[PDB]
């Protein structure tokens, strides 16, 4: 009975870690959201303006 | 390391460097005098590529210029960075051109040629290995076509184990202004084919078109032409200065774009054209970005391939994007139009991905194009041609240069013979 205690404490551990866990990649996949689109400035216009 | 010196001919070359070099400068932030601020850690590494390292942390232009006209090097000495270009490397001629072929071909090269072979030779000594070379010239234009060829034909036996790139412009269509011009562009492309490996095509009516099109801003100046071809130039150029999972090497993409040996012959292709209002009304995705870089109407260099086929496509892409999106864009593009592409060469796109964004827009691509779409052109001149040699107008002075008929014959022959060649691989 001992074991199989210590076995479920370990899923449950196991289940802490990985909700843990699962937070920051969706923070990391909203970092990679976020970097790849492109908005071009003023500096492409003034050239032209030469 | 492995380097490049360019050359810089013809009237209009002598505004093409120009624009082509000042972008650079202010690309790595140089200065008009010269003095560089140090800012970004990879273009103060990898400019050793074009530029050497002179006193002072200037970076002297490894180009050459070469002309007849002294108001023109007046002009680009007195620009805003005229300065960091080298007295040195301003060789010219005490003559008037006359905008004549035979005479810069001929004539004044022969007491030139020997003064800028030194000064390349010497430019060459000065760096350590090349890849090759590029020039800025015009094969319409009358002086830089005298230039060209013979130098050319000079650099082949000089250096036959380099990148003898070439960039020249074809004249209008539509009116030539000069009317020997389809004579000079005759006797040059002869030559050419018989020397370069490499060849940007470019024609200032598409140009126009595209002000029309996209500038959106009525009348522009020459120069903002020559920042456009300019910008291409550089685009294709940022695969060598920059890092990032790219194959940069010119004869790394040179044996994907040519099938067989006298294909020299490309064609551009460039990446987002916004209007005024359109910079805050476009979402900027690879999709739209992949729509817009295959379009008729983002074609700027000939004519539209929509007339034939495309023997060989590559894109190069410079920004922050990744494998799947290219993969998954061009896997669209061969499923709308397969039979557009020729049977002969299945799978004949490639693509190269360069991670360094230009200064102001991340998503940025550039596009080299080998199709069937230049059969028009010297098409149109075989007729000017003919027509003109139908009755010989405008030829004493050729002949009273030294000149005959008989350059004329295998000239245009071998010019035709060119002709069935594209017309029978491709049908
Ligand atoms: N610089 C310059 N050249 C232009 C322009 N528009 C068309 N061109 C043509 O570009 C060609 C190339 O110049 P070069 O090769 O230096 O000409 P060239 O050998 O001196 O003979 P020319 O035709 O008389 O100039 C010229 O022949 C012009 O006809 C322009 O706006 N600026």
């Amino acid at each position: 009975r001992q074991q199989q205690r210590l076995l479920r404490e370990q899923r449950r551990a196991l289940d802490c870690s990985n909700l843990n866990l699962a937070r920051q990649q969706y923070l990391q996949k909203k970092q990679m959201n976020t970097a790849s689109s492109s908005q071009p400035t003023e500096d492409y216009f003034s050239q032209f303006n030469t | 390391m492995r380097e490049i010196v360019h050359l810089q001919a013809g009237q209009c070359g002598n505004q093409i460097g120009a624009k082509f070099w000042e972008v650079i400068s202010d690309e790595h932030g140089i200065d008009p005098t010269g003095t560089y601020h140090g800012d970004s850690d990879l273009q103060l590494e990898r400019i050793n590529v074009y530029y050497n390292e002179a006193t002072g942390g200037k970076y002297v232009p490894r180009a050459v210029l070469v002309d007849l006209e002294p108001g023109t090097m007046d002009s680009v000495r007195s620009g805003p960075f005229g300065q960091i270009f080298r007295p040195d490397n301003f060789v010219f001629g005490q003559s008037g051109a006359g905008n004549n072929w035979a005479k810069g071909h001929y004539t004044e090269g022969a007491e030139l040629v020997d003064s800028v072979l030194d000064v390349v030779r010497k430019e060459a000594e000065s760096c350590d290995c090349l890849q090759g070379f590029q020039l800025t010239h015009s094969l319409g234009g009358g002086t830089g076509s005298g230039m060209g060829t013979l130098l050319i034909s000079k650099i082949r036996e000089e250096y036959p184990d380099r990148i003898m790139n070439t960039f020249s412009v074809v004249p209008s269509p539509k009116v030539s202004d000069t009317v020997v011009e389809p004579y000079n562009a005759t006797l040059s492309v002869h030559q050419l084919v018989e020397n370069t490996d490499e060849t940007y095509c470019i024609d200032n009516e598409a140009l126009y078109d595209i002000c029309f099109r996209t500038l959106k801003l009525t009348t522009p100046t020459y120069g903002d032409l020559n920042h456009l071809v300019s910008a291409t130039m550089s685009g294709v150029t940022t695969c060598l200065r920059f890092p990032g999972q790219l194959n940069a090497d010119l004869r790394k993409l040179a044996v994907n774009m040519v099938p067989f040996p006298r294909l020299h012959f490309f064609m551009p292709g460039f990446a987002p054209l916004t209007s005024r209002g359109s910079q805050q009304y476009r979402a900027l995705t690879v999709p739209e970005l992949t729509q817009q870089m295959f379009d008729a109407k983002n074609m700027m260099a000939a004519c539209d391939p929509r007339h034939g086929r495309y023997l060989t496509v590559a894109a190069v892409f410079r920004g922050r994007m990744s494998m799947k999106e290219v993969d998954e864009q061009m896997l669209n593009v061969q499923n709308k139009n397969s039979s557009y592409f020729v049977e002969w060469i299945p799978n004949n796109v490639k693509t190269a991905v360069c991670d360094i964004p230009p200064r102001g827009l991340k998503m940025s691509a550039t596009f080299i194009g080998n199709s069937t779409a230049i059969q028009e052109l010297f098409k149109r001149i075989s007729e000017q041609f003919t027509a003109m040699f139908r009755r010989k107008a405008f030829l004493h002075w050729y002949t009273g240069e030294g000149m005959d008929e008989m350059e004329f014959t295998e000239a245009e022959s071998n010019m035709n013979d060119l002709v069935s060649e594209y017309q029978q691989y491709q049908d």
